[PDB]
RNA sequence: AGAGUUAAAUUAUAACUAAGCUGUAAAAAGCCCUAGUUAAAAUAAAAUAACCCACGAAAGUGACUCUAAUAAUCCUGACACACGAUAGCUAGGACCCAAACUGGGAUUAGAUACCCCACUAUGCCUAGCCCUAAACCCAAAUAGUUACAUAACAAAACUA
């Protein structure tokens, strides 16, 4: 409101395809979670629920993170079976 | 170097601009201050609009002032740089040459913690 | 081909134009999509307003106006009401989060009009004023 | 890198106060979740609503308009071929990751140790 | 008659100090079809991909040169006591002992 | 705890432009002294950082600045002393926005509810009260050990 106008949130278009432009405003609103604070700021949310919800994101994001990494670690395994019918 | 005075003054003229900045250290040396050193960091397009004194402002001189002051002055000196109508906008912080660097001697990792549960066979 | 995705601020000597036009000098045209309609007004770099469509105005009734749909028709009508004052490209400025906002874009390309800047201004508090209390007790 | 565990959860140790309450203990499970199957939404929309435009002037004559008529029809064609041809290679190729089956296999070869 | 600490402290696996970034000599033992076991000698094989230059060079009993990273591949995850074993070595496959 | 300050929103209020705006699973009622854009004090509340885990005795505390400042050469201890979330009370001031109550609209067999719209006490500031919470990490304070050793579940078992 203050600040300088069209510097901010603006994606320019190329070659005049509009739907990908659009596509990447929305990524970059999508990564700095702006659009999850406008989803979550149409109604309320009282204090100790939104406590809640950040403790079990951490929880969820603890898990998925060390799973994928376990994952990871052990996808060399998936390999053709050497020993086959021993 | 003390406190560090971080000055927005209203764009203006050479002269002008000089008569501001003699007053303000004036006003300072008043309120008991020693004043260290003067710099100009040039004027720019402020950040972004700011309304001060029934204006509306957009770019400013900025400067800073290092100085030592008696702890009670600070008060002072900020409700005198609140009410001159040159000024853009005044702040008072602890000169950051006060405060030294310890030594990030590293980034310790942490380890995967242990025994949050028992060892309870499901 | 060097193409930036970041405007080209003020007062960079730099030089693009549509029709002959500076990025400052072209048309804006704002879109406010909001969960039960959606409405479009372009209007003068120096904000005299061309043209308006909502699709309210665009003969939908309370349900109905909701849809992309019904944002895509009003699209299209803002945009021919626009194109008629003369202007050929348009920055757009999606203001909320709708199920309109894609489609009434769009709707402004269909219906014969450049879109050449689309950016995002949504109000997102920094913390003021406490929104309603959340439905279902 | 993973979040911090230390300190996090309510133990007889611990001299802070609990950071997570976690609902179900956190021990890597032996299996995976199964992929969400795809929420649907309705195709070919747009090519409707263009038809419809083209109706509503020229006063339903189908004559009138026989290539939105053509494109719509072509649109829903390919919505269907979509429809069939897409089910396979999406239950199938995860692309650089694997089918849950094989990766609940992986992990049954190399599970968790909770006991001992 | 030489006690065991005087073998292992004069060892060639002692000699090595850490074996992140080693440059060692390894054998291959077999062969799955681009997948080549490699034993280096410490302690599990390595297993490394046929490359594509001189590909049918590479046979059961040829010599390699190998990039030691990791003696063994193990970890430990969320909610386990003990670490867990890969039991393979990782290694980076450079060429064949050239000579 | 004081004193000072304000970026993002929001609103009084004008200026253009449009007839609608709002609202739901869907409507109605409400408003058209309305809506979009451009300008804007006050008030209130403090995106992101925070995937951090700090401060405080606890309750609590995460916009910015400065001033003052976080008992004990550190065992336990009251009914004594001093504090203590929200709500609530008294008096004065504030009022953006939220909202018990109430009044309208739907829904329903009914609907003194859930859903929609308006609006109040109240949430804010000053001063005084009130002394309660699933004030719960349902795990007393201070030193310790990992020996013996599985009711069950849970956050492993124990000594002084
Ligand atoms: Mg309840
Ligand atoms: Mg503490
Ligand atoms: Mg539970
Ligand atoms: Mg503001
Ligand atoms: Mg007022
Ligand atoms: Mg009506
Ligand atoms: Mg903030
Ligand atoms: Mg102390
Ligand atoms: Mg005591
Ligand atoms: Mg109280
Ligand atoms: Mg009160
Ligand atoms: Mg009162
Ligand atoms: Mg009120
Ligand atoms: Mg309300
Ligand atoms: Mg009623
Ligand atoms: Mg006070
Ligand atoms: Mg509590
Ligand atoms: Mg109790
Ligand atoms: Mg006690």
């Amino acid at each position: 409101a203050n600040h300088l106008k069209f510097i901010a949130r603006t994606v320019m278009v190329q070659e005049g395809n509009v739907e990908g432009a659009y596509r990447t405003l929305n990524r970059i609103l999508t990564m700095d979670g702006l659009i999850e604070d406008i989803k979550r700021r149409r109604y309320y949310e009282k204090p100790c629920r939104r406590r809640q919800r950040e403790s079990y994101e951490t929880c969820r994001r603890i898990y998925n993170m060390e799973m994928a990494r376990k994952i990871n670690f052990l996808m060399r395994k998936n390999r053709a079976d050497p020993w086959q019918g021993c | 170097p003390r406190y560090e005075l971080a000055l927005i003054l209203k764009a203006m003229q050479r002269p002008e601009t000089a008569a501001a900045l003699k007053r303000t250290l004036e006003a300072l040396m008043d309120r008991g201050a020693v004043v260290r050193n003067l710099e100009n960091l040039g004027e720019r397009m402020l950040p972004y609009k700011i309304s001060a004194h029934n204006q509306r402002h957009s770019r400013g001189g900025y400067f800073l002032v290092d100085f030592y002051a008696p702890a009670t002055t600070v008060e002072s000196m900020m409700e005198h740089l609140s009410r001159d109508i040159d000024v853009i906008r005044p702040n008072i912080v602890k000169h950051p040459l006060t405060q030294e660097v310890k030594e990030c001697e590293g980034i310790v990792p942490v380890p995967l913690e242990e025994k949050l549960y028992s060892t309870k066979k499901r | 081909s060097s193409f930036s995705i970041y405007p080209p601020i003020p007062g960079q000597e730099n030089s693009l134009r549509w029709a002959g036009k500076k990025f400052e000098e072209i048309p804006i045209a704002h879109i406010k999509a909001s969960y039960n309609n959606t409405q479009i007004q372009v209007v003068s770099a120096a904000h005299q307003p061309l043209a308006h469509a909502s699709c309210g105005t665009e003969g939908f009734r309370n349900a109905k106006k909701g849809t992309g749909i019904a944002a895509q028709t009003a699209g299209i009508a803002a945009a021919a009401k626009a194109t008629g004052k003369g202007v050929t490209h348009v920055r757009v400025v999606v203001k909320g989060l709708g199920p309109g906002r894609l489609s009434a874009i769009k709707g402004l390309t269909m219906g014969g009009l450049e879109v050449i800047s689309i950016t995002d201004n949504t109000p997102i508090p920094h913390n003021g004023c406490r929104p309603r209390k959340a439905r279902r007790l | 890198a993973t979040p911090s565990l230390r300190g996090r959860l309510a133990r007889l140790g611990n001299p802070r106060r609990p950071i997570l309450k976690p609902n179900k203990p956190l021990i890597l499970a032996n299996h995976v979740g199964e992929r969400r199957r795809e929420k649907g939404e309705a195709t070919c929309i747009t090519e409707m609503s263009v038809m419809m435009a083209c109706w509503k002037q020229n006063e339903f004559r189908d004559e009138a308009c026989r290539k939105e008529i053509q494109d719509f029809f072509d649109c829903a064609s390919r919505a269907e071929a979509a429809r069939k041809m897409r089910s396979i290679q999406e239950n199938l190729g995860e692309l650089g990751s694997l089918p849950p089956k094989k990766l609940n296999k992986l992990l049954h070869r190399f599970p968790n140790k909770p006991h001992v | 008659v030489e006690s065991f600490a005087s073998m292992l402290r004069h060892s060639p696996l002692t000699q090595m100090g850490p074996a992140k970034n080693k440059l060692v000599i390894g054998q291959i033992f077999h062969i799955v079809e681009d997948d080549l076991y490699i034993d280096f000698g410490g302690k599990f094989h390595c297993v490394c991909k046929r490359p594509e230059v001189d590909g049918e060079k590479y046979q059961k009993g040829t010599r390699v040169r190998l990039r030691l990273l990791d003696l063994e591949l193990t970890s430990r995850f969320l909610g386990a006591t003990t670490d867990t074993t890969i039991l393979e070595a990782d290694a980076v496959l450079l060429g064949l002992q050239e000579s």
